[PDB]
């Protein structure tokens, strides 16, 4: 509801806007209006899965927005594309 | 028997006589000239183009015949 | 912009009438979401206009080929009624 | 392997989508605090004292029903109310997901003939209540008629070339009328000589001569080569 | 009445309690919902007039094409129906069977021309206003909605003065002059 | 290209705005002119329909929203 | 709430609005007092509605008059028409209708151009 | 208390997302249908059998000589319905349809419209080769992408849309 | 006075090699052809999943 919608009001909008979050994916086309019933939740890792796809302790950013804030190369792509958009729109 | 309003309507012209059709669900009223028949809740269903006036209605119940004179 | 005179905008029918924040990580994250939103918007606008310019040539090619097929069918029924 | 993913109900009830950057397919666990197969679990927290409930990721490269689901079936018959007869249940690869998409109320009678996957299957089956392990050959449903009663969907992951007789005998014995039939057909194990949709045509015709009317088929091609999921219903009265 | 079964529906097809044949598709009911006609029989006291003028145009077409009684009375009737505004153009006598409608002789009524020139915004609200007694045509007030207007009087349809809807719209535009008492 | 050469249908580069008159730069050409003129036609057409509504105001224009509007 | 009345007044293109309400007897044209009204020779053309009938009828009302448009003489005729028919309308609504048609008799006996403007002109001879 | 503008109430005369686009076949290339190979399964129909008899071309040896592979002619029982309903002028076609080489399918659809049953159970599978002689059925088949169809003409069958015919 | 010809069209095998390569990558879009199975560890299908769409052929 609109009591945790403040905490999760961004991430569902970017999951709607996954089509341009990284210029290497091209997720297939669907609108994905925000559903009426959902739930956030984190993966937990298989105990034999180790060294391969487990994220570390101090690497576990406790929100998907913070995890996306993490890598400055992705943010660098955001910076260069937003800068060329700004100069071409002004 | 129980006090239950089913259809209560004041229609302005004169009504000579009226009757039920087969149930409480339909009743025909012989108005000033045209005979009308009505639903259970008071809506009208047919303004009879024939029965160009009416004074006495009756219903033959096994024949489903509304007879007017 | 669409500019209107005051003498005509002060005299018109009713229905057809032209009628706290945080400093820091919160606002930089909100501008971040604004960045990815305008990125997505300019991207799929590019996509949609590309599709429309594609169906431009689709329409033109289909139109000329149905034109020649319709004239071939009309000469077919022309000779069919001519062999009476 | 530690990021946060939202959940969403799928079209079929019981199965959920886990939309993140990539988007998984997932089911609601019967046995929390454990992973049977080696899959990843996504754990959510419901806020009363707060509960911690987990969701097992369904691997479409390891279970043909999950291949058919995200390849897109118009309808299953594995609803969260139903009972499911799983012919050819090898292990806890797919039967765990079918079990917990059925739920805590309804039973999945899983059958199996081989003994080593059977004993690890019953060791799986002690940890969730609603499945029934059978260690019999599927060719003789008479020798386990004692213990399964009137199932309302059958799934068939049997891979031996008398599939039509297998599913015909089991559906005649235990599948109730207007009930669901879901078949996974493997052309290289039916017969390798002739081609895939030729043997699919043969098996579809053997179904509709055994009066299982086939509604729907799917090739599931981006996940596995030369299988087909055929969904039909047991008509039993008025095939036409 | 029960959404009958298949054999019952086959055994009686011609039953319909709601819509008989002689209702003519309930067009009197439909157009009086369309134009918000208060009383019963108003449709048929229009339809009698419509049948009357097609009877008279029939007899005038029957009369031979040379005599002045026929030609004068047909141009006279055509001009009278233009002056009552039932038509819109002084068209051919074929429009005295294609164009005269009970819908048209309803369309010249007072609330529907009131909604037409946007005095009200719906015809139900127009019957509300002229049953509350706010409008007049020329000098005299109109109380009943059955007064249809002529071609002449589609111009002096205005409210009375001290009608507080007139006062509220003038004070909306703040041209509310109050020396003229409204 | 049916019966023509690439050097028959090559290219015709457009001349740029002069340097003498370069204070008000960007000489505009025919496609720029029609891009401006159809927009000006659109604005004049909506102004004309606005003036027509205005002179056919019919000042008995009453609704119920003229107690929120002022 | 407070009893008010708004009237108009028009010469050629000047327009005068008059808000008359119950008050203490102040007469203001655009905030300026009524005495400080140019062109100073038609100050009595402005004065004559409040001078024909006596200030005792003005003791309980106060008038604020906005004026737009027109030149000097058009503005002063608009002012006097607005003042006059504002006083008449206030007495028509809130007080004695007998005083209303007393005032109307006085103004119409002096000149009715102080109550009704002469709009519809010219003539094609 | 009395309401304004009342009408004599009559009956209201008026007021009383799983999309499916069928995916193209795994057997299909662009228009090649890479998964038909000998031995073929040849659907049959009524005008084909009648035309084959009046051209005196045998069924199985005619298909082998047309196509140079083992052909399994397949008659839907819904098309045997039409070949029965043609009447006693086609008893030759009937007792040549009854043939243990010609193994017969079983349909599941009300009525006996053999053309729609043929086009349906073809475009479900794209493994069959249609034998026919109907012009409209031929147009339906050569509209749908990439099955082969054959038809008798002259004194031998001819085969239309199959690549390895030689 | 020739048009611009092509090094691709110079070798009558290579253009059939280099247009079979396209026709491979064309029907990656038409159907979803098999690729080789589970390449890495299963970390999602990486391209989306939609609900209101079933790509399964129905039987009349
Ligand atoms: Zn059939």
């Amino acid at each position: 509801d609109d009591n945790m919608r403040r905490e999760v009001q961004r991430d569902l909008l970017l999951i709607k806007h996954r089509a341009a979050l990284d210029p290497k994916r091209h997720y297939k086309k669907q609108r994905w209006e925000v559903p009426e019933r959902f739930a956030i939740g984190t993966i937990i890792e298989d105990k034999s899965e180790f060294y391969s796809s487990r994220m570390n302790r101090k690497e576990r950013k406790s929100t998907i927005l913070e995890t996306l804030m993490g890598d400055e190369a992705s943010n660098k792509y955001f910076k260069r594309k937003y800068n060329e958009i700004q100069e071409k729109s002004t | 028997r129980k006090g239950q309003l089913r259809a209560e309507l004041f229609l302005n012209e004169t009504c000579h006589s009226a009757t039920y059709l087969q149930n409480e669900q339909y009743f025909a009223v012989a108005q000033k000239k045209y005979t009308f028949i009505y639903d259970h809740e008071g809506t009208e269903l047919h303004r009879l183009k024939q029965h160009i006036e009416a004074r006495h209605l009756d219903f033959l119940p096994y024949h489903y015949l509304l007879v007017t004179a | 912009g669409l500019k209107v005179p005051k003498a005509v905008q002060k005299e018109l029918p009713f229905k057809s009438q032209i009628h706290v924040v945080l400093g820091g990580d919160e606002k930089k994250a909100r501008s971040f979401i604004q960045k990815v939103l305008t990125i997505s918007k300019a991207k799929d606008s590019k996509r949609k206009e590309q599709k429309a310019s594609q169906r431009k040539e689709r329409l033109k090619k289909l139109a000329k080929m149905e034109e020649e097929k319709s004239q071939r069918d009309k000469e077919k029924k022309k000779e069919y009624f001519a062999q009476n | 392997g530690g990021a946060k993913v939202v959940i969403e109900p799928h079209r079929h009830a019981g199965v959920y989508i886990a939309r993140g950057k990539e988007d998984l397919l997932v089911t609601k666990n019967m046995a929390p605090g454990e992973s049977v197969y080696g899959e990843k679990r996504i754990s959510v927290e419901e806020p009363v004292p707060p509960t911690k409930v987990e969701y097992r990721v369904w691997n479409p490269f390891r279970s043909k029903l999950a291949a058919g689901i995200m390849g897109g079936l118009d309808e299953l018959f594995i609803a969260p109310g139903k009972k499911v007869l799983y012919l050819g249940a090898a292990s806890g690869t797919s039967v765990s997901h079918v079990s917990d998409v059925v739920g805590p109320e309804g039973v999945v009678y899983a059958v199996e003939f081989s003994h080593r996957p059977g004993r690890e299957l019953i060791s799986m089956a002690k940890k969730r209540p609603n499945i029934i392990p059978i260690i019999e050959d599927a060719r003789h449903p008479q020798k386990y008629r004692m213990l399964i009663g009137m199932v309302d969907c059958v799934f068939a992951d049997v891979a031996q070339p008398d599939q039509a007789r297998i599913i015909a005998l089991n559906s005649h014995m235990f599948l109730k009328d207007q009930g669901g039939v879901v078949i996974s057909i493997k052309a290289n194990c039916i017969d390798s000589t002739v081609d895939a949709e030729t043997v699919f045509a043969r098996e579809v015709q053997k179904l509709r001569e055994e009066r299982i009317k086939p509604l729907e088929q799917l090739t599931l091609e981006p996940y596995e080569r030369d299988h087909c999921i055929v969904v039909g219903r047991y008509m039993r009265s008025g095939l036409k | 009445v029960r959404k009958l079964k298949h054999h019952e529906q086959k055994l009686l097809k011609k039953v319909d309690f709601l819509e008989w044949k002689q209702d003519q598709g309930h067009r009197d009911t439909q157009v009086m919902r369309t134009y918000h006609i208060q009383n019963r029989e108003d449709y048929h006291k229009y339809n009698r007039i419509c049948g009357d003028i097609r009877r008279l145009a029939n007899k005038l077409s029957l009369l031979p094409p040379t005599d002045p009684f026929r030609r004068k009375h047909e141009q006279l009737l055509l001009d009278k129906l233009y002056a009552m505004g039932v038509l819109t153009t002084k068209s051919k006598i074929s429009d005295l069977e294609n164009k005269v409608t009970v819908s048209a002789i309803c369309r010249r009524r007072l609330p529907v021309i009131m909604h037409r020139l946007k005095m009200a915004e719906t015809i139900q609200d127009a019957v509300k206003f002229i049953e509350q007694g706010h409008v007049r045509v020329g000098p005299n007030l109109i109380n009943d909605p059955a007064y249809l207007v002529t071609r002449n009087m589609e111009d002096y349809v205005t409210w009375v003065d001290n009608s507080k809807i007139k006062k509220t719209l003038l004070r909306y535009r703040n041209q509310i002059d109050d020396f003229d008492f409204s | 290209a049916k019966l023509v050469h690439d050097v028959q249908k090559k290219q015709h580069r457009e001349r740029s705005q002069l340097t003498s008159r370069s204070r008000y730069g960007f000489l505009e050409k025919h496609k720029d002119y029609v891009k401006r003129a159809q927009d000006f036609h659109r604005k004049q057409s909506t102004l004309k329909v606005l003036r027509e509504k205005a002179k056919e105001r019919n000042p008995d224009e009453y609704y119920h929203a003229m107690h929120s509007r002022k | 709430a407070v009893p008010s009345v708004q009237t108009f007044g028009k010469k050629k293109s000047a327009t005068a609005v008059a808000h008359v309400k119950a008050g203490k007897g102040l007469i203001k044209v655009n905030g300026s007092p009524i005495t400080l009204v140019e062109p100073e020779i038609l100050r009595f053309k402005v004065y004559e509605p409040l001078l024909l009938v006596g200030l005792d009828k003005f003791s309980n009302i106060d008038i604020r008059v906005r004026v737009t448009g027109g030149g000097h003489v058009s503005q002063v005729y608009a002012i006097r028409q607005a003042i006059a028919k504002g006083l008449v309308a206030y007495h028509q609504k809130y007080v004695d209708e007998q005083s209303k048609n007393e005032l109307k008799k006085a103004f119409t006996s002096y000149d009715r151009t102080l109550l009704i403007a002469d709009s519809r002109r010219p003539e094609p001879k | 208390t009395r309401k304004f503008g009342l009408v004599k109430r009559t009956l209201n005369t008026k007021k009383d997302l799983t999309r499916n686009i069928p995916q193209v076949s795994s057997a299909l290339f662009f228009q090649y249908n890479q998964a038909i190979k000998p031995p073929y399964q040849v659907l049959i129909d009524t005008n084909f059998i009648n035309f084959s008899i009046q051209k005196k071309v045998d069924i199985v040896r005619g298909m082998m000589d047309c196509l140079l592979a083992k052909c399994n002619p397949l008659i839907t029982d819904c098309v045997m319905a039409e070949l029965e309903k043609l009447g006693p002028k086609y008893r030759i076609a009937l007792k040549l349809a009854r043939d243990p080489r010609i193994k017969r399918l079983s349909c599941s659809h009300k009525g006996t419209y053999a053309d729609d049953c043929l086009v349906h159970r073809v475009l479900q599978h794209k493994c069959y080769i249609v034998a026919t002689n109907d012009a409209g059925l031929k147009q339906r088949i050569r509209k749908i992408p990439g099955i082969p169809l054959m038809s008798v003409g002259g004194h031998a069958y001819v085969i239309e849309k199959l690549p390895d015919v030689f | 006075l020739t048009p611009k010809r092509n090094k691709d069209n110079r070798n009558s095998r290579v253009k059939k090699r280099k247009k079979y390569q396209k026709a491979q990558k064309k029907l990656k879009s038409v159907r979803a052809v098999y690729s080789g199975g589970q390449s890495g560890v299963y970390e999602g299908e990486k391209t989306g999943i939609k609900k209101g769409l079933t790509r399964s052929v129905k039987f009349k």
